RNA sequence: UUUUUUUUUUUUGACAAAUUUUUUUUUUAAACUGG
RNA sequence: GGGGGGAGUAUGGUCGCAAGGCUGAAACUUAAAGGAAUUGACGGAAGGGCACCACCAGGAGUGGAGCCUGCGGCUUAAUUUGACUCAACACGGGGAAACUCACCAGGUCCAGACACAAUAAGGAUUGACAGAUUGAGAGCUCUUUCUUGAUUUUGUGGGUGGUGGUGCAUGGCCGUUCUUAGUUGGUGGAGUGAUUUGUCUGCUUAAUUGCGAUAACGAACGAGACCUUAACCUACUAAAUAGUGGUGCUAGCAUUUGCUGGUUAUCCACUUCUUAGAGGGACUAUCGGUUUCAAGCCGAUGGAAGUUUGAGGCAAUAACAGGUCUGUGAUGCCCUUAGACGUUCUGGGCCGCACGCGCGCUACACUGACGGAGCCAGCGAGUCUAACCUUGGCCGAGAGGUCUUGGUAAUCUUGUGAAACUCCGUCGUGCUGGGGAUAGAGCAUUGUAAUUAUUGCUCUUCAACGAGGAAUUCCUAGUAAGCGCAAGUCAUCAGCUUGCGU
């Protein structure tokens, strides 16, 4: 479980998210379930956002003992969202401004 | 729900087992060859000559319908 | 002119036995001519 | 001194009319007893804040009465069952006549795949008229004798189904801890360590929100930001599925050129009202006062809007043996699997009543009841191979019927002409014309079916209840409370809920 789970997460980051969370759920070694999660990166679960950027799959997969839960979520980056808000909205960038000269050489320049 | 009682008589009866008789197709032989109908065909015409009318006690049944040709003699 | 300055307390006993246990996996990316 | 007890006990000695000191075992019993510190939890410990699921000041009540609705108990053939403080008890969208349905009395069917073996074309097998029989037009089973033909049958293994069990074996979903502000890495510092600091004295905020202080620095989730919705726009984009004005035609009254109307597109023009895209708009703005002079707070003015503008949606880390196997062709294990716990059909039950509890409805009247008269919403839903919302005419006391019509909908129902409310009158302090429980007789409607009244209506019957003890709930402004309406469930049934307006 901690292979196939930790092999999920390093591939999700190596596609360019910038952060993904895996939940494993059931009776997983012994007879009283318990539950794994596994993270990398960041997410944000909060408001409009989740609906923008978060992905989520919930599967139920078949095994001996009984049934495990797995829940996946992915945080796509805004920076390469195409359609939509391609930021979060508490992020402020400053537009750097360019330095002038102090003097400005007082004439008239004509044509 | 611990098991039942049946309280009904103790029957475990199944229907009839399509009553195994012996061989039963018999027009009637005479020598030398001929044969002739006993248990008369019927008068349907989606019966083509080819079914046979059980004569219970004053009546002729069909088996060819489900249910009911009644030619009563 | 060290100058500032909320005074308090009636009654409230008890709750049977046992329990919940987590370990470090790659030995697997190892294959090349001599003409 | 040499693990904790036994035990400073027993015995002997000694100090002796005393209490009792001093000296001082063993048998037996036991897996820890103990020390110091850490993180939580708890305190009838303290300090600082906060909340109408807390109080204060109050409002509306509930508890008292009748009913109808869940729960317990009792009863029963069965009264199927889960849930029991908040966090069970109008909850399971649970308003069950059949169906739902899991329960009870009974009857059918296999929907037992496949594989093997047997029977078996001298027929493996299937179905049936009438009668008996049966609740039954179930060929159930029997009497009878036709039909069928290789799919079935029998046996052995399995298969399949199960609202059967286990929610203390699980998934998912949900509730709750938890209407709050909380949680955690990386590197550095402290400590042998568990851990700790960061994440803090003070002030501030709805907020671990900030100002700041600082062995920490830089960060992440939560809060905020975000989204939806309600308020403003005589601004833009234009609308016979929304309006307005003029114009024709026309009605009435006045007549003087006016007022009130009608006219499905007569035509023209416009978008204030309505609709909905893109936007604008509030940032606590301006001023004043306060504090360390910061973060902020308070008052006034302006403004549609000054509580985070109002209301939501969303919503951390860790958890609970919380609920659910009766939502699922989600599921492990156990049980059952043909006279079945599968499924289906007739009946019945879930509603049965010495009684206790929870949510509610109607009331106890004059701020009222009754009768006329006025007349005002918003959210919505609605039928093609199916009968949905129904206008209008006619009939009927009414409920309802019937003939038509419009609508797949900003078009028609529908301006949903809702109710409280308002005006005029009758009553007159009397359990009375308050209240309408209980009960009798009839007429209808839905349905295959209404008995154990489905529900509606008509006449009659006229119960308790005179403001509800201890207790206890909810609530701070278009809020509480009063008042109805649409939708969900639905064929019929709303005293329930989800919303909406007055």
């Amino acid at each position: 479980i901690r292979r196939a789970a930790y092999g999920v997460v390093r591939y999700v980051m190596e596609s360019g998210a910038k952060g993904c969370e895996v939940v494993v759920s059931g009776k997983l070694r012994a007879a009283r379930a318990k539950a794994m999660k596994f993270a990398d990166g960041f997410l944000i679960h909060s408001g409009q956002p989740v609906n923008d950027f978060i992905d989520t799959a919930t599967r139920h997969v078949l095994m001996r003992q009984g049934v495990l839960g797995i829940k996946v979520k992915i945080m796509r980056d805004p920076a390469k969202s195409r359609t939509g808000p391609k930021a979060l909205p508490d992020a402020v960038t400053i537009i750097e401004p360019k330095e002038e000269e102090p003097i400005l050489a007082p004439s008239v320049k004509d044509y | 729900r611990k098991k039942k009682v049946y309280t009904t008589p103790k029957k475990i009866k199944h229907k009839h087992k399509a009553v195994k008789l012996a061989v039963l197709s018999y027009y009637k032989v005479d020598a030398e060859g001929k044969v002739t109908k006993l248990r008369r065909e019927c008068s349907n015409p989606t019966c083509g000559a080819g079914v046979f009318l059980a004569n219970h006690k004053d009546r002729l049944y069909c088996g060819k319908c489900h249910s009911v040709y009644k030619v009563n003699a």
